[PDB]
C-alpha cells in the first residue's frame, strides 16, 4: 500500500508509530506495529504559489481520535457547546476544515512538504512479488556453485 | 463542554485565523515600507482594516466566556489579553471626538513651523535644523531663541486640547473598573495569583521611587562636573549653587546630554576607540558586517539565521531611486519569516546597530512556539533590554581586537577608559531623572492631585527639585511644556525607558558572571561562552507564558529590578568624579533664577 499527501514542515515528526498532535491525531494514524517505510521531502517550488494556495485542507476538529489506516472525509459542523448546532456556524459551532496557506516566503517548518508512506502486509499469498535480483554474466565450462 | 472546552476549542480556531491574517497584513506593510508607491498604501490599508475588524469581532465574541471559571493559567492569560475592550466602551460620538482630538494633536505636533522675528518669510520646521540649532550652536542668544520659540508656539496651542484629552481618557479608563488612566498604563506590570510571584499595580510606583533614591549620589556628582565644565563656554551665566538653564543641555527638551561630549571631555587629546578607517581599508561591504554579527551570535550558542533571511532582507538601500524609510527595524512577519530593514553604511555605529537589531531577531526566533497571543517580551521593557546588551558587549576593545579591526599592539589605558565611561554615562544615567520626573508628573496629573490651574508651576518646580534644571523664561498658565514632547502628544507610555536602563545592566552582570570574568564590568564580554548562552536562552523562549518576575529570577535570581548593577558598572567613573570635585559644591539650590538677579 502507498499513501501520499502534503503537510506542514514541522509536522513530519508526527507520521510515525505512536505520536500525537493536530495532524497525526485525526488526519492519518499509523498503528503501533508498523512495518512500512516513510519517505518525506520538501516541495516548496512546486506546490507553493505566492498570494496563497488554499487547496490543501487539514481537519482540526473531531469527536474522538482516529483508528489506524482509517479514513474520514465528512464535513459535519462541529459541536463543542451544549446547545445543538443545526448546521450553522458561529458560537460553539465551528467548521471542521481549514486550509494551509502556503507562500514561497516562508521559513522551513512551514513550507509544504510531500509525504509518502509504504506499508506491506502478507495475508496468506505465498507469491505476490519478490524484490529485485542481482546481475552478472553466467560463466560456462567451470565447476561453480550456482 | 467542561465550561472551559469552549475556551480551549475557541482559542485554537482563533489562534490559527489570527496568525494567518496578521501575516497577510504584515507582509503588506513591509512591502509599503521597502517600496514607497501610491498604490501600495491602498494595498496595505485594506489589509490592516480587515485585520483590525477581525480582531475587534473576536474581542466582542470572547466576552461570552467568564474569566473566573478558567483554571489553566495560559488560556486564562490569553483570554484576559484578548477580552480587553480597549476603547469603544465610550459613547459613540465621544469616540469620534477622541479620535479627532488625538489626530489633531499629532498633526499640530508634526507640522510645526517657527519663524524668525528678523525674517518671517522662509523659516524652519522641527526635524530639519531646529535640533541642529539646539545641538550644535554655541551662542546663548540663539539657543534661548530656539528654545523659547518652540514652547511659545507649540506649547500654547496644545493646552486647550490636552485639557479635553485628559478628561476623555479618564472617562474611558473609568469604565473598565479602573480609577484613572495612569493605572491603565501601570497595568502592564500586573500579575495576579501565582502564589508569590504576584506584583500589584501599585508597587511599581514604590519601586520607582525607591530605586531613584540610590541614583542621586552619582547623579549629583555628574551634575556638579557638567556644571563646573559648562561654566567655561558661557562665562558668568551659571551660578555655582544654582541649576542649569534648560536651553544649554543639548536638545529641545533636555532628554539626552550626549551632545555635551564636545565641551566636557576629560582628556581632550587621547582619542577613543574607533574602527572606521580600518573597515574601509579592508573593503568591507554590508554583507561582511552582518556575517560578523551572526558569527558573534552563533559563538555564544544560539542558532544561525533562518536561511530565508539572507534572500528576503534588505541590508543596503536600493541603488536606484526607491523611496524606503531608512530607519532600522526587525520584522517578525510570523511563520518563521524574519527580516531586517535598515540602510546600512560602512561605519562602526551601523556595526553596533546590526548587533542591536539581530538581538531582537534572536529574541523573536526563540519564542516562536508559544500560542500567537503570547508572542511578545515578558513586558514592554525586556525587548530593547535583551537587545542592547549585545551592543554593549560588542563595543569593548577585547571583542574588537579579536575580529581584526584593531592593531594587535593597541594598548588601552585608564584615560581612554574614563573617556569612554563618561561618554556612556552622559546618555545612560543622564536620561533617568528626566524620565522618572516626566512619568511621575503624568501619573499625578492623571490621578487628579494637580488642579488644572497649577500644571506648569508644578512641572517647573519638579524640574527644579528632581532633575536639577531651571527654565530661562517665566511661563504663566497659558502654556503647556510637556505637550511639546513626542512621546506625550502621541499617547505613548514613557516608563519603559526607565525600567530598560536597569534591566540592561542587571542582564549584563547576571550573564557575564557565568562567563567567568574577573575585572570591572565595563570590559566584560559574552563571547565563546556556552553557559551564558544557555542562561539567556532559558528566558528568551518563554515570551509572555510566564510572569516577568520569573523571567528575571531565572537570569539574575531576584524578583524585582535592582539598581546595584548599574552603580557597580560605573564605580570607576564615580571614583574619578569623587576626586575631580574636591573644591566645587555638590547639589543645587532651588532658589536661584536666571532672570531674578
Ligand atoms: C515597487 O512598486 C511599483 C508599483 O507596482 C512596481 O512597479 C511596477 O510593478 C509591477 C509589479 O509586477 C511590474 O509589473 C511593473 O513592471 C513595475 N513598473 C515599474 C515602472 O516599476 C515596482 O516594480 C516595485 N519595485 C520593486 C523593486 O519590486
Ligand atoms: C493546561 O496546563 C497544562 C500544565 O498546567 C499544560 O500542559 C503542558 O502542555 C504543553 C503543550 O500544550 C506540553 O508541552 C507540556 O509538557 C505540558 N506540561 C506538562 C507538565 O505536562 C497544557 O498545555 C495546558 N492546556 C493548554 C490547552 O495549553
Ligand atoms: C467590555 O465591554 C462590555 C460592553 O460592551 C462590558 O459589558 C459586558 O458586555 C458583555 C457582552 O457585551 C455582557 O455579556 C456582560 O454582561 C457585560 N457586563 C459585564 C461583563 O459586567 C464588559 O464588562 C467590558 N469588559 C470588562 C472586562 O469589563
Ligand atoms: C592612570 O594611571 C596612572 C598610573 O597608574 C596614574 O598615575 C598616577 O596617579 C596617581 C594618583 O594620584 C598619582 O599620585 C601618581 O603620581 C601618578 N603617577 C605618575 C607617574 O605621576 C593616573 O593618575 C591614572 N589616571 C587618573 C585619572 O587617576
Ligand atoms: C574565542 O572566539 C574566537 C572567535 O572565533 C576564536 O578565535 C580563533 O582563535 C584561534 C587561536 O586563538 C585562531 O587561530 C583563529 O583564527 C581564531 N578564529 C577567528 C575566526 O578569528 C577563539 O579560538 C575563541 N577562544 C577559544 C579559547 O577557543
Ligand atoms: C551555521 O552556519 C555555518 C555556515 O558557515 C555552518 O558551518 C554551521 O554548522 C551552522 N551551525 C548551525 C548550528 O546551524
Amino acid at each position: 500500500y502507498a499513501d501520499s499527501f502534503v503537510i506542514r514542515g514541522n509536522e513530519v515528526r508526527q507520521i510515525a508509530p505512536g505520536q500525537t498532535g493536530n495532524i497525526a491525531d485525526y488526519n492519518y494514524k499509523l498503528p503501533d506495529d508498523f512495518t512500512g517505510c516513510v519517505i518525506a521531502w520538501n516541495s516548496n517550488k512546486l506546490d507553493s504559489k505566492v498570494s496563497g494556495n488554499y487547496n490543501y485542507l487539514y481537519r482540526l476538529f473531531r469527536k474522538s481520535n482516529l483508528k489506524p489506516f482509517e479514513r474520514d472525509i465528512s464535513t459535519e459542523i462541529y459541536q463543542a457547546g451544549n446547545k445543538p448546532c443545526n448546521g450553522v456556524a458561529g458560537f460553539n459551532c465551528y467548521f471542521p476544515l481549514r486550509s494551509y496557506g502556503f507562500r514561497p516566503t516562508y521559513g522551513v517548518g512551514h513550507q509544504p512538504y510531500r509525504v509518502v508512506v509504504l506499508s506491506f502486509e502478507l495475508l496468506h499469498a505465498p507469491a505476490t512479488v519478490c524484490g529485485p535480483k542481482k546481475s552478472t554474466n553466467l560463466v560456462k565450462n567451470k565447476c561453480v556453485n550456482f | 463542554s467542561t465550561i472551559e472546552e469552549q475556551a480551549k476549542t475557541f482559542l485554537d480556531k482563533f489562534n490559527h485565523e489570527a496568525e494567518d491574517l496578521f501575516y497577510q497584513s504584515s507582509l503588506a506593510s513591509w512591502n509599503y515600507n521597502t517600496n514607497i508607491t501610491e498604490e501600495n498604501v491602498q494595498n496595505m490599508n485594506n489589509a490592516g482594516d480587515k485585520w483590525s475588524a477581525f480582531l475587534k469581532e473576536q474581542s466582542t465574541l470572547a466576552q461570552m466566556y467568564p474569566l473566573q471559571e478558567i483554571q489553566n493559567l495560559t488560556v486564562k492569560l490569553q483570554l484576559q489579553a484578548l477580552q480587553q475592550n480597549g476603547s469603544s466602551v465610550l459613547s459613540e460620538d465621544k469616540s469620534k471626538r477622541l479620535n479627532t482630538i488625538l489626530n489633531t494633536m499629532s498633526t499640530i505636533y508634526s507640522t510645526g513651523k517657527v519663524c524668525n522675528p528678523d525674517n518671517p518669510q522662509e523659516c524652519l520646521l522641527l526635524e530639519p535644523g531646529l535640533n541642529e540649532i539646539m545641538a550644535n550652536s554655541l551662542d546663548y542668544n540663539e539657543r534661548l531663541w530656539a528654545w523659547e520659540s518652540w514652547r511659545s508656539e507649540v506649547g500654547k496651542q496644545l493646552r486647550p486640547l490636552y485639557e479635553e484629552y485628559v478628561v476623555l481618557k479618564n472617562e474611558m479608563a473609568r469604565a473598565n473598573h479602573y480609577e484613572d488612566y495612569g493605572d491603565y498604563w501601570r497595568g502592564d506590570y500586573e500579575v495576579n495569583g501565582v502564589d508569590g510571584y504576584d506584583y500589584s499595580r501599585g508597587q511599581l510606583i514604590e519601586d520607582v521611587e525607591h530605586t531613584f533614591e540610590e541614583i542621586k549620589p552619582l547623579y549629583e556628582h555628574l551634575h556638579a562636573y557638567v556644571r563646573a565644565k559648562l561654566m567655561n563656554a558661557y562665562p558668568s551665566y551659571i551660578s555655582p549653587i544654582g541649576c542649569l538653564p534648560a536651553h544649554l543641555l543639548g536638545d529641545m527638551w533636555g532628554r539626552f546630554w550626549t551632545n555635551l561630549y564636545s565641551l566636557t571631555v576629560p582628556f581632550g587629546q587621547k582619542p577613543n576607540i574607533d574602527v572606521t578607517d580600518a573597515m574601509v581599508d579592508q573593503a568591507w561591504d554590508a554583507q561582511r558586517i552582518f556575517k560578523e554579527a551572526e558569527k558573534f551570535f552563533v559563538s555564544v550558542g544560539l542558532p544561525n539565521m533562518t536561511q530565508g533571511f539572507w534572500e528576503n532582507s534588505m541590508l543596503t538601500d536600493p541603488g536606484n531611486v526607491q523611496k524606503a524609510v531608512c530607519h532600522p527595524t526587525a520584522w517578525d512577519l510570523g511563520k518563521g519569516d524574519f527580516r531586517i530593514l535598515m540602510c546600512t553604511k560602512v561605519t562602526m555605529d551601523d556595526f553596533l546597530t546590526a548587533h542591536h537589531e539581530m538581538g531582537h531577531i534572536q529574541y523573536d526566533m526563540a519564542y516562536a512556539a508559544q500560542p500567537f497571543l503570547l508572542r511578545n517580551g515578558a513586558n514592554e521593557g525586556f525587548h530593547e533590554a535583551v537587545g542592547e546588551i549585545m551592543s554593549l558587549s560588542a563595543a569593548t576593545p577585547k571583542h574588537l581586537k579579536s575580529i581584526g579591526l584593531l592593531s594587535p599592539d593597541f594598548q588601552e589605558d585608564n584615560e581612554t577608559e574614563i573617556n569612554f565611561l563618561l561618554k556612556q554615562a552622559l546618555t545612560i544615567v543622564g536620561t533617568l531623572p528626566f524620565t522618572y520626573m516626566l512619568e511621575k508628573w503624568r501619573w499625578m496629573v492623571f490621578k487628579g492631585e494637580i488642579p488644572k490651574d497649577q500644571w506648569m508651576k508644578k512641572w517647573w518646580e519638579m524640574k527644579r527639585e528632581i532633575v536639577g534644571v531651571v527654565e530661562p523664561v517665566p511661563h504663566d498658565e497659558t502654556y503647556c511644556d510637556p505637550a511639546s514632547l513626542f512621546h506625550v502628544s502621541n499617547d505613548y507610555s514613557f516608563i519603559r525607558y526607565y525600567t530598560r536602563t536597569l534591566y540592561q545592566f542587571q542582564f549584563q552582570e547576571a550573564l557575564c558572571q557565568a562567563a567567568k570574568h574577573e575585572g570591572p564590568l565595563h570590559k566584560c564580554d559574552i563571547s565563546n561562552s556556552t553557559e551564558a548562552g544557555q542562561k539567556l536562552f532559558n528566558m528568551l523562549r518563554l515570551g509572555k507564558s510566564e510572569p516577568w518576575t520569573l523571567a528575571l529570577e531565572n537570569v539574575v535570581g531576584a524578583k524585582n529590578m535592582n539598581v546595584r548593577p548599574l552603580l557597580n558598572y560605573f564605580e570607576p567613573l564615580f571614583t574619578w568624579l569623587k576626586d575631580q570635585n574636591k573644591n566645587s559644591f555638590v547639589g543645587w539650590s532651588t532658589d536661584w533664577s536666571p532672570y531674578a538677579d
